[PDB]
DNA sequence: GGCTG
DNA sequence: TTTTTTTTTTTT
């Protein structure tokens, strides 16, 4: 098929929708925007689920409200054959940043003892020393504003952990928050002083022999040579470490999309760690720490012993799918 | 009161031998107790024992399931315990719970039923069943009692069959003495009666003659004539009943005033049924067209016929046969299949006609081999019928009658009687 | 559609008549519509008669309402419509909307009943009907049907009926004396009539002498043909209809301006119909074809025939079978089956022609058993018609017609008689 | 489930003696699991016995392992009880069990051997086998179960096979003698049995009989039946059991007081079985319908049926083919090889009927080939019987059954005997 | 703020 | 919509 000039005719049509939204990463096309089938979700009238995706083979457009999916090329003849013949003609024509302040942020580690999110992360039982990665923050909106102005509307006060992910060169070219309370927008707001900023985690921390990569930084705290994919797209070519990695996801087996995951990791080749001897049976590690008890040591020796690759992967993957 | 329901079919044999064959998966709910007792199901079902609590939550919940799935299987699965209640307040509990349930779900599938029958065709959701048939689900939901009727016991229920005996609660009497005596009392409920006469030598006349007979004893008669319009039918139903010739009302003989009398006449009687003729295009007619029909004169006329005569056998159509074949044998038995089912579902005597063989025209015996769509038609219909006024009958008005199939006495008894036949009038009348 | 509703009950005399029966309060709403229906009903049970806008007004003045009530009544009143929509539509419609209504109302108050019955019995409605009374509740809700049509009912039709007998409403004359003596008025509408030719004995002559004699009453005739193109069949109707001799016509002895006088002679004449003659590859028409065909001349040509005749019934095509045989007994009796649902389906009468049995063929006198179709042909015809054609008849210029298979009247009655055929203006005179 | 597993090693016996076996080291897992295996196994080969959960702990104590590992061992150790499981499901889990593991050790080892192989040779392992090991070692894997037996072997096992000649245990006597006679003990479980005869010829009525004879034999015979209601073989069986005529039942010639006292003097009888008529739509039911309904006969009722009298399997439906996908004889010989494994897995005698073809009819013999439907039903059916009827025959009340297929006999020692059948008891009597 | 096939 | 095996049935 002919992907740019789909894409070209997608945006000519699909400029007028409702909430028509040009999200556009590095290496995709994809067009969100209210679905004129359904009009989206009669509730909410800022729901925009009509998306087109150009990435795909075939310019192909979904909504998640009506789920109506199909080609580009039957929603234009069937709504626009005005210019859908002209695009059925076409188709023969053609045959950085680095953050340097740390405004209302305190370092953990030189944070009071007696401070309740320091007694929180005592109760999240993280290392002593890790304290000095991370930061408390009371005006997380102000100082993001105050180092991206124009970020949150109103520098509402609110408390979190930030911690700055620092490059290999061990420059925080992003950050982190985490939400104190129980209730937040995101568990994990994640801001980047440019679009370009490193997504993993602990790079300028990484030694000799395997790295580890996980999903949680904090859960990285607890294990040596823990990287941690900030987020984003899941990539090989972005993670450094090709030969020597070690790929830890969650310990969710009945979980499809972590199953998932785990199977396009072991369909490139790569060494990923299998959870289905884990004495303990937490979905992750911190988990099982707080609560199994379980303690880094133990965990690495697990770990050391059951990372697999290749078919020796897949057999122990497919014991641990259910 | 689910938790209850399953703790006491997994800890109670008196209960669960009470309980268990009623039990189905509709009942519980779309989230955990509905997972739990599939589980149970399963176990039942391949060891034929209550499952324990190791086997549940070991050798079956260690499956296949979502995290919030398996979470709610195993809380639940945790919560089981023994408790100490009478059974007879359990047992009537449970009964109550099923009952409320299966009403809820037949009041959730007909609103289902209507939400669907509003919409156009072409997205009618097919195999779903018709408005018409919403009454027969909530009568069926409303019979969901925890009662053991599987078939019928010879020695635990012979009082129900005397009491069938006595009442004789299948028979329906012809006003024929010689059709009474060789049927021991007519033709009964849930049966398919088939006369065999050939071409332009009855088949119909007979089948007027007893839909006449039917509506004079007060039967309520349906009359599905697929060879002949309402019109026709209808006509010679008047000539057997008003005494007149069939040419009469053609030329014009008859007046109104006498008509109009005599259909008044009829009409005081208290002694007089209720006959509708129904036409349908000759082979386009099923099963289940007849069932619509049915449904719908029973919703719309209020009519619920005894006796059903259908005008020929062999130009209706198969309803589970979906590519028309043509091999006679098996589609003709299919419809004669069909058509006995449709009786004894709506408990109603059957007649219909059979065409015979080249062979038997002009032959004065006519054999059960004579028969001429298919050799399973005999097989299937409990009594047929054979008319085989060759020449000299003719010239006296009589139609010979062999009795081929008998299945309500011996056909060796009287195997012959000599039906006097008036083809004026279409009607059959005795020769004592 | 409830303002469509109220304003043509308003406004129409045809439609409160037919509708105003099946109307009730509890059909409209819980608001405006129903206040305004009670003001309609209370007016016509004070005095017997349709309100007018100026009465409904002065009686909604005159009444017991709140101000919201009172704005709302006041306000549909005003948007009374008096558009003279069509009859049949607004009856189906406004059924449609009474049947949706009460459904609705029905699953109300059975959920109403379920909701209830799961309540303390020391605590509930006794108004209330018991839950063994929701199947009856759904059933009056689909006994809701503006007119009761479902089949022919004996003695709730008996003076339509007589009307049929007196109207002759269903014969359609033949034109020749004898024909219509032997058929008591002509052939009947939805009915396969066949002609059977013996020896020496074309089978699309005698169609074409009926096709014209059908054109000279008034009918409009479709004229389907198999082996022959269209403009032979209409050369043999015009050999018919001009009294030009066939050959005349291809050899040029009749000039342009003869036979258009002729035509326009016929054209001026008011007791003439419409012929239209489609023509089908042999073998590539089935009786589906026909029915689209059918469809396009209704639909553009505006030809709705009474009369449709096929040349040949071998020639065509059973649907059902799919499978084709130039000569085979199962094809043939599909072929009648299907045509005669068509003639059923489209009320008309319907004419066909086979060839007679190689042993009719030697016999001048032809029997049922002597036919190339057995008991597929003489099953599914109202008429068959044999024509017989020896040395001695072709000699005086005439067939010998032979009555077969008369479902209309009796078959012995007049059987056997002469028949006048010209075969050159291919055409049947009377004999005296 | 290894918590499960030793468990009831520790504490269950016949479980122990069962599957101790079929376990070794590898298949529990590579931590606490593993080492308690281990040490029960060590000590089992130390002491030819179980051992206790005090010797577990003593044997950690003397035996001992590194302690991170020790310490889950002996928390291992604190949760294996009793818990008296089912043997059957136990069994069945343990085995699933193994042979999961098995398959995984034999994937791991596969792959092992193949990362090896692409290893140099300088410093690749010795102690794995090479690639050509890698299919048979994965059969070592796929052969793995608990059944001690995998055929039935003529010189090992001919004990257990001489116990099934001395105790019959297939044997199930007729009643007649004769019947007993030419069978050589009856017919026997798990098979197919034949009534085979034209329209109207007794085969209901032989059914019955031996239904009412088995019934006699203290059996527990059920009655399907795919035409007849439950009333009408409940009669016939009464016919057969009361020693009265079925006129005298249609004719009001029996009292109430005769009937109970007939009935209960059969029930007084210790010899009497139990009869559950149960009746099916033609075409309706197969046989997971029959194992559905035998599933809550055993359920709703302490009935588990011996004997198994299925009317007529040519009007019932395959539960493998789409109905009407297939021919007569596809079918049909599917429909009989389905009865005929329901017949080898509840281990009854399964009676049956079949029709004979339309040239049969009136035949004063009956062969193999006058079998109607498939001729498979011969090939599927352990047992076959013609019964033959004509007119010198019905004078003197006899049948001319005759033996068509004999799996339990030479067909030709005794191949047609004369039965005489009294029609109005519905009862075969031998001829003495 | 993403999530489809 | 044709094609080929096998069977079963029926009609001539
Ligand atoms: N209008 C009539 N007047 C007098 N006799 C009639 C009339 N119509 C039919 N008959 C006679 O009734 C008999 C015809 O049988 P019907 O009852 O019409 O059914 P059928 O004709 O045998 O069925 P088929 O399939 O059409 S042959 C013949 O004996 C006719 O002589
Ligand atoms: N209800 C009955 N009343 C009187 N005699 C009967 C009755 N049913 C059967 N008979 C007699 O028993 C004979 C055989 O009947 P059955 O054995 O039931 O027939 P079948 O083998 O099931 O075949 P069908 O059903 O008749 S085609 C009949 O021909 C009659 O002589
Ligand atoms: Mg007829
Ligand atoms: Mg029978
Ligand atoms: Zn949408």
């Amino acid at each position: 098929s002919i992907p740019w000039i789909d894409n070209e005719f997608a945006y000519r049509a699909l400029a007028h929708l409702p909430k028509f939204t040009q999200v556009n990463n590095s290496s995709t096309f994809k067009l969100r925007f209210r679905c004129p089938v359904c009009g989206d979700s009669k509730t909410d009238q800022n729901k925009a689920r009509g998306w087109y995706y150009g990435d795909n083979n075939e310019g192909n457009i979904h909504c998640y409200n009506c789920n109506y999916h199909a080609p580009i090329g039957i929603y234009l003849k069937e709504f626009e054959p005005d210019l859908y013949r002209e695009y059925i003609f076409e188709i023969r024509k053609e045959k950085k940043k680095i953050i340097k302040s740390l405004p209302s942020c305190v370092r953990l580690d030189k944070l009071a003892e007696d401070h309740p999110i320091i007694k929180y992360v005592k109760a999240r039982c993280i290392p002593k020393d890790k304290w000095k990665y991370l930061w408390f923050t009371t005006e997380w909106p102000k100082l993001v504003n105050s180092i991206a102005p124009g970020t949150y509307k109103k520098e509402i006060s609110e408390p979190r952990l930030v911690i700055p992910i620092y490059n290999a060169n061990g420059k925080a070219e992003s950050f982190q928050g985490r939400a104190l309370k129980k209730d937040a927008p995101q568990k994990y707001i994640t801001i980047e002083a440019y679009p370009e900023a490193t997504k993993i985690y602990g790079v300028e921390r990484v030694k000799d022999g395997d790295v580890y990569v996980l999903e949680g930084p904090i859960d990285s705290l607890f294990i040596e040579n823990g990287i941690a994919i900030t987020g984003g797209q899941l990539d090989l070519e972005v993670v450094p470490f090709k030969d020597r990695r070690v790929w830890v996801l969650d310990n969710e087996p009945r979980h499809p999309d972590t199953i998932k995951r785990m199977t396009k990791l072991v369909d490139a080749g790569e060494r990923v760690m299998f959870w289905d001897k884990s004495p303990w049976k937490s979905k992750d590690v911190n988990d099982m720490i707080r609560k199994e008890g379980a303690t880094p040591e133990q965990i690495m020796e697990y770990m050391k012993n059951n990372i697999a690759q290749g078919l020796m992967a897949k057999m122990r993957l497919s014991k641990y799918a259910k | 009161m689910v938790e209850i329901i399953l703790s006491h079919l997994i800890f109670d044999q008196a209960y669960f031998s009470k309980v268990w064959p009623y039990m189905d998966s509709e009942y519980f709910e779309s989230g955990p107790a509905k997972n739990t007792f599939k589980l149970i199901k399963s176990h039942v079902n391949e060891y034929h024992s209550v499952p324990s609590i190791n086997a549940l939550n070991v050798a079956l919940e260690n499956s296949s399931f979502t995290e919030t799935e398996y979470s709610g299987v195993k809380t639940l699965i945790s919560k089981l315990a023994d408790s100490p209640e009478d059974h007879s307040w359990l047992v009537k509990e449970t009964e109550k719970y099923v009952q409320q349930r299966a009403m809820f779900n037949a009041t959730s599938k007909i609103i289902e039923i209507q939400t669907n029958a509003e919409l156009p065709p072409e997205k009618r959701n097919k195999k779903m069943p018709d408005v018409g048939a919403i009454p027969d689900i909530m009568r069926q939901a409303l019979s969901i009692s925890f009662d053991s009727y599987v078939g019928h016991d010879w020695m635990d229920d012979y009082e129900a069959r005397w009491l069938s005996y006595m009442n004789k609660a299948r028979k329906v009497p012809f006003k024929l003495r010689i059709l009474n005596k060789i049927t021991k009392g007519g033709a009964e409920t849930g049966t398919l009666n088939v006369l065999m006469a050939g071409v332009n030598v009855g088949k119909s006349l007979g089948l007027c003659s007893l839909a006449a007979d039917y509506l004079q004893l007060g039967h309520n008669v349906l009359y599905i004539s697929m060879e002949m319009a309402e019109e026709v039918c209808a006509k010679r139903i008047d000539a057997n009943m008003l005494d007149v010739s069939l040419d009469d009302i053609d030329d014009g003989h008859i007046s109104y005033a006498e008509y109009k009398g005599k259909m008044e006449k009829w009409r005081e009687k208290s002694t007089l049924g209720r006959l509708i003729v129904k036409q349908y295009p000759t082979g386009g007619a099923d099963a289940n067209t007849f069932r619509s029909l049915l449904n719908e004169l029973k919703l719309k006329k209020n009519f619920v016929p005894t006796i059903i005569i259908v005008d020929y056998l062999g130009i209706c159509k198969s309803c589970r046969i979906r590519v028309y074949s043509e091999n006679s044998y098996t589609t003709v038995k299919a419809i004669a299949e069909e058509l006995r089912a449709l009786a004894v579902e709506t408990e109603t005597v059957l007649w219909t006609a059979a065409q015979v063989g080249k062979q038997a025209w002009d032959s004065s015996d006519v054999n059960m081999s004579d028969i001429a769509e298919s050799a399973g038609l005999p097989a299937t219909a409990d009594f047929m019928l054979a008319v085989i006024e060759t020449e000299e009958l003719a010239a006296a008005e009589q139609q010979l009658i062999k009795q081929i199939k008998s299945r309500y006495g011996d056909k060796n008894k009287w195997n012959k009687f000599l039906m006097g036949v008036q083809k004026g009038n279409q009607k059959w009348v005795e020769i004592e």
